[PDB]
């Protein structure tokens, strides 16, 4: 019953479910980086986004996610759901955005 | 809350108490360190100078030196809260945030399309009478209690169709433990680990009932996931407002 949007506890980076695949991909980095992770996180439950940054394949890896997905910038602004202005790329630079959520619903105690 | 027991420091960390003028009189949730979810029914026409109400958070006993009081800039509350029962909620901005730290912490909400399972078992916790002709508890006390049919709540042994579709109930037929005066504005929280992570999420805000603890007569919650929208805006459009507003 995993949620198809996740964000790694090692590097950030989001994941997006791809149903035709059973597989998680990355997203591309774009210009609209601040808008797609404020979008994450609250999609998630998270309440905002507190500061994102950018990847890249190269020296981080894949970490077990299988190709990339991009935002379609000109829909972005018009939704509520991230997964319905995706679609699957290449992302020729290999970069990829990594979102720092606001942590919630955990107790810190020893 | 009638039917439960004191909880400890660290456990539930997104509580926090509201006082006007001295008293407790409604429990809210963190979302984080200055913005408040709680219920707009707390804000009655008598109870509108800002200037008179502190946050009180990160201790389980109300008279603890060791929690935080802060201040209230501005509460947002739902133009659709036709009493000033639906959209019984409002955000409250802090002063100042508080320090996020082993006793302070946010909850988190409902994942989008995330929906409520009936039947499933979460906690509810508060400082509000332990009986209905009781006193408030002096240390935070946490219940458990299951999610209700609204099927079920709304026939007419239970409220005979007030239940409308933005709010929900959760208690046992039996009556026992619920939710009481002093408890509204409160968390009714669920763990899940959809994010892989075990997180507790805010699914309901405590809203009101018939008496308490009574057979039948179970609490009434403001379902959340309905609001998601409203608290994204609110919290972007207002975040430097004061005042009473209402969107
Ligand atoms: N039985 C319940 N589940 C319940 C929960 C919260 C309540 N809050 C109140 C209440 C009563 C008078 C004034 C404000 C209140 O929130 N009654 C309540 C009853």
């Amino acid at each position: 019953p995993l949620y198809p949007v996740q964000v790694s506890s090692a590097d950030a980076r989001l994941m997006v479910f791809d149903k035709t695949e059973g597989t998680w991909r990355l997203l591309c980095s774009s210009r609209s980086n601040a808008r797609v992770a404020g979008l994450s996180c609250e999609e998630m439950g998270f309440l905002r986004a507190l500061t994102h940054s950018e990847l890249d394949v190269r020296t981080a890896g894949a970490a077990g996610t299988s190709g990339f997905f991009c935002v379609d910038e000109g829909r972005l602004p018009h939704t509520q759901r991230l997964l319905e202005v995706i679609s699957v790329c290449d992302c020729p630079r290999g970069r990829f955005l990594a979102a720092i959520c606001q942590d919630c619903g955990r107790r810190k105690l020893p | 809350i009638v039917g439960g027991r004191d909880t400890s420091l660290g456990r539930w960390p997104w509580q926090v108490s509201l006082r006007y003028d001295g008293a407790h009189l409604c429990g809210g949730s963190l979302l984080s360190g200055d913005w408040v979810l709680t219920a707009a029914h707390c804000f009655p026409e008598r109870n509108r100078v800002l200037s008179r109400w502190r946050v009180f958070a990160g201790a389980v006993a109300q008279a603890s030196p060791h929690g935080l009081q802060l201040g209230v800039q501005a509460v947002v509350y739902h133009g659709g809260y036709l009493p000033f029962n639906s959209n019984d909620i409002a955000l409250v901005h802090l002063s100042s945030p508080l320090p996020l730290t082993e006793y302070i912490q946010p909850v988190c909400l409902p994942a989008a399309g995330q929906a409520l399972v009936d039947g499933k078992i979460c906690t509810v916790t508060g400082w509000g009478n332990t009986q209905y002709y009781g006193q408030q508890a002096g240390v935070l006390q946490e219940a458990r209690v299951p999610i209700i049919s609204n099927d079920v709540c709304n026939g007419a042994d239970f409220y005979g169709n007030q239940i409308k579709p933005k709010m929900f109930c959760a208690g046992y037929p039996e009556g026992g433990i619920d939710a009481c005066q002093g408890d509204s504005g409160g968390p009714f929280v669920c763990e899940d680990s959809i994010s892989r992570t075990p997180r507790w999420r805010l699914c309901g805000i405590v809203s009101w009932g018939t008496g308490c603890a009574l057979a039948q007569k179970p609490g009434v919650y403001t379902k959340v996931s309905d609001f998601r929208e409203w608290i994204f805006q609110a919290i972007k459009t207002h975040s430097e407002a004061s005042g009473m507003v209402t969107q």
